[PDB]
């Protein structure tokens, strides 16, 4: 993600976009980047356009290490 | 820890500023300077994010009063609309002298006026430290 | 410390009076880890989604920043956009962030600019931290209120929050809702009501008619 | 093809990416990513397995949002044995109890034994002690010396018994309490002629061979009583000795069968020492076509599972803090996946120990397979497993862009 | 409600206060000897007195958990 | 550490000495810590190892193939019908063949939002009013023409500076 | 605890010195840590607690063998310790 003006130079957060059209946030820790296989340079995008895609759950190692008996349908 | 709760009956009584007990100065005010090799003709890097050159098109914020609660501010020819509000550390102060060299940076970072060929107020009546 | 917290009833009443009865907008710094008694707070725990801001784990209380219902607390980021993980106190009250490095300002005791202050020794020390980031947000709030004089304090805060650029978790105690964005705050058509979650996420599948 | 396997798009509607195993389903001219095999089968209506296709092919077709039921089963292997066996078992700590459910034939080798005949065990629940024997439970009291003394129990031995789990308490059916049998209208006059005494009096007659025969006067006659039962009546104040009578007059007297003695045993109870057998199980057994299931009780030093397979017991999360759910599940040899219960209801049990309800209609019984006849199982055991959503065709025809998050997970430890 | 307990709940203990960091001398001048070494000689002398006293009280076990490094 | 049933297609992950069924590939990679792909294993072998409950993040992505084209191109599109609009987001290079054209020079378009009329030209939006005949006439507009302009989506209103 | 105890030639025996617990001064309950110079909550550990454990064991031993002299009680503790 980067600013919308034509002269912006920042880079504030990393996102993954699936071909089904949903964005998932990626925690930029060295362990998360290497486990997913995202040790690569990201392409820039404008927030005014990217915000229009629906947001899913965050991807992180500490987040996936959980057990569930059954999952709540709703 | 639980989120705070509020009781509006406890409002403190209004009155002129003053310390709760007599106090005295214990140390000399800190000195200030410039780092080797700096050049103030280039814009500060933090201004690249704010894009102020496009935001000022709707006006520079005329007529808004901002209160700075801190170590006070020292007058300067670049701050033409500074107002003294009072002092709680020293009983006789106006709240207009920055011994810690902190209030002047916070304040000047908000309202300092850009450079011009001549200053609006050439006088300099400020007292010594 | 979270232990032996001091009675703040007087401060609580003063904040409510200024925010509600006088419609003032209060901007406060998140605090710097270099201060004598500030210690780093713990962040979100995926194993206990009971409270997304993790209030039960707080260890250091920062006041008046604590009154998150009436005060806007600013965290700090470097000039590139990365959070200053080493000095912001990252509590559950943090709501927004702004730059806090390469500070420049007018000089007291002189008639020119300065960049550093003398330390306790020969060392010349450069200033940095949230105390400057709070000043930046205070400037943007002044411009917005000058353009939308009809809005109340609670509405101006929602205009700044909803226009900021978010972090990877959407809300994070390290930077709050995101990074401030002046041009967006002054021109976007932000909805006037507070945030609300959707009613339901599912929809029926329109299966084609089977062939004869 | 053998050197570098791959695949081609075909008529089959369920396909999977050979490079990543992602599962897709086609509807119309569009591919939809599916959450699991169960919903993919149920949406298309064909009971089948995914067809592998190369990634470069799937990328050309148009997509759509996610479809299916979240968390549904992901593998199907119908299995139905001729004999069905289920056990609800627990184990006591060296305070606290742990409940384990077993599907399949138990192992009774070693010191394990059936709790039949004169063997019995005492447990505590709800403030009352309970005696378990012959597949039933009965209540007892610590103050009733008249019953304890001839039965062989002791007040210390009754008040110090270990706790019992609520799961086992419901599984075991209750029987009449171990108390002094009351006689209606005791002391009243007998209705039959020649009555040796009033109602509630005990009569005894000797024999040329064997032990003496005891009997009790009732409003309508006399009921014969076993020796152990007679001692309870004899032990309580009362007459010094029973009425001795001639065999011939007693033979002519009207015999009655009105009071029930089902709770009293034949000899003093052989109380099993809980320190040596810290585990007791309830066992339900039935053979296809039998009129009724067989109920038995087992006890031993450890759960009736083989020492070799003791390591592959499944441990559940058990988010429910109430007693209505088990802690562990084990699938022994010849277990049953597809089950029906006593108007009947159909259930599918996964290897992970979750149960899912299946519709009775041909739609579900065709799309998912499962067309064979299910095996029988008892509701008192099956209900102990955690429940998932029902697999109806109306439920799978749903789209999603984000799934709801679970509010009570548990930690995974490496 | 609480699992803690002492090693010997039946003993009887005598308490003597011989050292503490919260107290100081109210005439800091000490003359010829350096104020830091002057304090150690005071501790050695006071320590000997406490041991003799504790013995005459009849104690059979004396525990000293405060020692001086030199 | 990541294996899949060769017949059933089910996905499993190994931790310690147990096999856990995983919800998706994204969570399987994070748990194991390796950027691998599922290995195909004979179903008869999977049945011999001990199970565990479900693990992972529900609904996470199921396939990873990073990409980095030479340039980044994004579009936010608004299409009106005949009242009502739809918003479309395009990622990649747009197709300019045919009757389509890039707005430049004297070309302009008028849209409505919040009742006000906005003129889009030179890559920006500027406000105008229907009462001011003195400005409308020299520019070539007409009060009727401005009043009849069609709606504008919030997505496009926030995007145009 | 190689980093925290002085290894002199007089050292004769050893005992635990971590995970200390005890009654609380100025209160009626248990404690685990003490307020340091800063607001930090400092946890106690070290030989001053190990000397307490041995003081308890010595009290029990010369309760059972009241005939032995001081020098003999020390030899009874030393000879039964598990050696390095």
């Amino acid at each position: 993600v980067t600013g919308n003006n034509p002269g912006a130079q920042t880079s504030e957060s990393l996102w993954w976009v699936t071909d089904a059209g949903a964005r998932f946030g990626v925690e930029d820790s060295k362990e998360a980047r290497d486990a997913l296989g995202l040790t690569l340079t990201p392409s820039l995008a404008p927030w005014v356009a990217l915000r229009l895609l629906p947001q899913g759950p965050t991807l992180s190692r500490a987040d996936a290490l959980v057990e569930h008996d059954t999952l709540p349908m709703d | 820890i639980s989120p705070p709760t509020i009781d509006p009956g406890a409002l403190p009584p209004d009155g002129p500023p003053g310390p709760l007990a007599p106090m005295k100065q214990n140390a000399y005010c800190t000195e200030v300077g410039v780092l080797p090799g700096t050049d103030f003709q280039l814009q500060p890097k933090y201004m690249e994010m704010l894009n102020l050159n496009e935001a000022w098109q709707f006006g520079r914020g005329d007529g808004v009063k901002v209160a700075v609660i801190d170590t006070g501010v020292t007058p300067h020819p670049r701050l033409p609309r500074l107002i003294p509000g009072g002092d709680y550390v020293m009983a006789g102060g106006d709240g207009l002298s920055d011994c810690d060299a902190h209030g002047t940076l916070v304040a000047s970072m908000i309202a300092a006026v850009p450079a011009n060929g001549a200053v609006p107020l050439p006088s300099v009546p400020r007292r010594p430290v | 410390s979270a232990r032996n917290v001091i009675d703040q009833r007087a401060l609580g009443a003063a904040v409510h009076y200024a925010a509600v009865d006088k419609d003032a907008v209060i901007v406060a710094a998140a605090g710097d880890g270099s201060k004598k008694d500030c210690k780093q707070n713990p962040i979100f725990d995926p194993l206990q989604p009971d409270d997304p801001r993790a209030w039960n784990a707080v260890t250091t209380v920062v006041t008046p920043s604590w009154f998150h219902d009436y005060v806007l607390t600013v965290g700090a980021v470097d000039a590139n956009g990365q959070p200053l993980s080493k000095m912001s106190i990252a509590g559950p009250w943090v709501s927004i962030s702004a730059p806090g490095t390469d500070v420049v300002g007018l000089s007291p005791r002189d008639d020119g600019l300065i960049n550093a202050i003398d330390g306790p020794d020969n060392s010349l020390l450069v200033p940095a931290g949230t105390s400057f980031s709070a000043a930046i947000v205070s400037g943007v709030a002044a411009l917005v209120r000058a353009k939308f004089p009809e809005l109340s304090a609670y509405q101006i805060i929602n205009r700044l929050i909803h226009t900021a650029r978010p972090p990877a978790r959407g809300v994070d105690n390290q930077v709050g809702y995101g990074v401030v964005d002046p041009v967006a705050a002054l021109t976007w058509d932000v909805p006037k009501g507070p945030a609300e979650p959707p009613k339901q996420l599912s929809a029926p599948l329109v299966v084609p008619q089977p062939p004869a | 093809s053998f050197i570098s396997p791959s695949g081609q798009l075909n008529e089959s509607p369920i396909i999977a990416d050979r490079d990543s195993g992602a599962l897709y389903v086609r509807v119309g001219d569009r591919l939809y990513p599916a959450l699991n095999l169960a919903s993919a089968r149920l949406i298309t209506g064909r009971p089948d397995n995914p067809h592998l296709v190369r990634s470069s092919q799937i990328a050309t077709m148009p997509r759509g949002p996610l479809v299916g039921i979240p968390g549904a089963p992901s593998s199907f292997s119908p299995k139905s044995p001729p004999a069905s066996s289920w056990l609800v078992c627990d184990t006591v700590a060296t305070q606290g109890v742990t409940v384990t459910v077993i599907d399949g034939t138990p192992d009774l080798t070693g010191h394990r034994q059936i709790l039949s005949g004169s063997d019995a065990v005492v447990l505590r629940y709800g403030g009352d002690a309970w005696v378990i024997r012959e597949g039933r439970r009965s209540r007892i009291e610590p103050t009733n010396r008249a019953v304890l003394l001839p039965l062989g129990l002791t007040p210390e031995q009754v008040s110090q018994a270990r706790p019992m789990s609520r799961a086992l308490f419901d599984a075991l059916p209750v029987g009449p309490e171990l108390l002094v049998p009351e006689v209606p209208n005791a002391g009243g006059p007998a209705t039959f002629p020649g009555a040796p005494g009033p109602i509630g009096t005990v009569i005894v007659t000797p024999q040329i061979s064997g032990p003496q025969q005891y009997s009790l006067v009732l409003g309508d006659g006399v009921q014969t009583l076993p020796p152990l039962v007679a001692q309870i009546l004899q032990n309580a104040a009362g007459n010094t000795k029973p009425l001795t009578v001639e065999p011939s007059t007693l033979a002519k007297m009207p015999v009655v069968n009105r009071l029930d003695l089902s709770a009293y045993p034949d000899n003093p109870l052989e109380v099993v020492d809980i320190r040596e057998h810290p585990s007791t199980c309830w066992w339900w057994e039935r053979t296809a076509g039998e009129n009724r299931a067989r109920v038995r009780v087992v006890s031993g030093p450890t759960i009736p599972v083989a020492a070799t397979e003791m390591n592959k017991v499944v441990s559940l999360v058990k988010a429910d803090t109430s007693g209505r759910q088990a802690d562990q599940v084990y699938f022994g040899p010849d277990h049953a996946n597809f089950v029906a219960v006593t108007s009947e209801s159909l259930w599918w049990v996964t290897d992970a120990g979750a149960r899912f309800g299946v519709e009775d209609s041909k739609e579900a019984r065709d799309a998912l397979g499962l067309t064979l006849t299910p095996s029988l199982a008892p509701w008192v055991a099956l209900r102990l497993l955690p429940q998932g959503p029902t697999l109806s065709r109306a439920d799978a025809l749903v789209e999603h862009d984000t799934l709801p998050m679970d509010m009570t997970p548990a930690e995974l430890v490496v | 409600p609480d699992a803690f307990s002492g090693i010997a709940p039946g003993v009887e203990i005598i308490s003597i206060r011989q050292s503490s960091q919260a107290f100081g001398l109210k005439d800091p001048y000490t003359g010829d000897e350096d104020p830091q070494t002057a304090q150690k000689i005071d501790n050695v002398e006071t320590m000997a007195r406490a041991i003799v006293h504790a013995a005459n009280m009849g104690a059979s076990v004396i525990n000293i958990s405060d020692v001086m490094c030199m």
